[PDB]
């Protein structure tokens, strides 16, 4: 049973660059980096699907 | 080991003797808070060469929240590159155009 | 000590359990070069007073 990606998503090839290590509140973080738009969403949850 | 600053002056001719420098781009800063420590540090006697020569790259490690950390060597392009043999010649680089 | 999220929903109203929050002003910060521990915090009970 292959269940078909959902209505509306952003599909990404992933990078050995687009993981980076930055500082978020007071401690050292691994960060996403979305191509299209470029930002950081530091935290493991929140980040756009 | 350290050299004095009086057998840097009143010593023969023909010695050779060694000193020590310091690095420290990898030194750990303070902290926060906290209260302040007295005593500054002193150097004497400077190079003027400029010494480091044999140095292919430096600094192994990537910066807390920006790129490139300051001082930071990138490898040589040519450390990197095989070039094919001729028949008389021997170690030839790559055409490049 | 922590509360229970089972103890907080099936327990006699007469009861009276006390909470343990955190401040974290004079936490001591990360270091300059260093590689990143993984895990994350939760936290599920909140106040509403102050």
């Amino acid at each position: 049973f292959v269940p078909d990606v959902p209505e509306g998503y952003v599909a990404v090839q992933y990078a050995h660059r687009l993981f980076s290590s930055s500082l978020a509140n007071k401690r050292n973080r691994v960060t996403y980096t979305h191509p299209p738009t470029g930002m950081a969403y530091p935290s493991p949850t929140g980040r756009p699907h | 080991q350290h050299v004095d600053a009086e057998s840097i002056m009143t010593a023969p001719k023909g010695k050779l003797f060694h000193l020590q420098f310091m690095d420290g781009l990898l030194r750990p800063e303070p902290s926060a808070f906290d209260p302040p420590a007295s005593g500054e540090d002193m150097r004497l006697i400077y190079p003027l060469q400029p010494i480091s020569v044999a140095r292919s790259m430096r600094a192994i490690v990537n910066h807390n929240e920006v790129d490139r950390p300051r001082g930071a060597v990138a490898p040589s392009s040519y450390e990197m590159d095989t070039g094919t043999l001729s028949r008389n010649g021997d170690l030839l680089y790559s055409p490049v155009a």
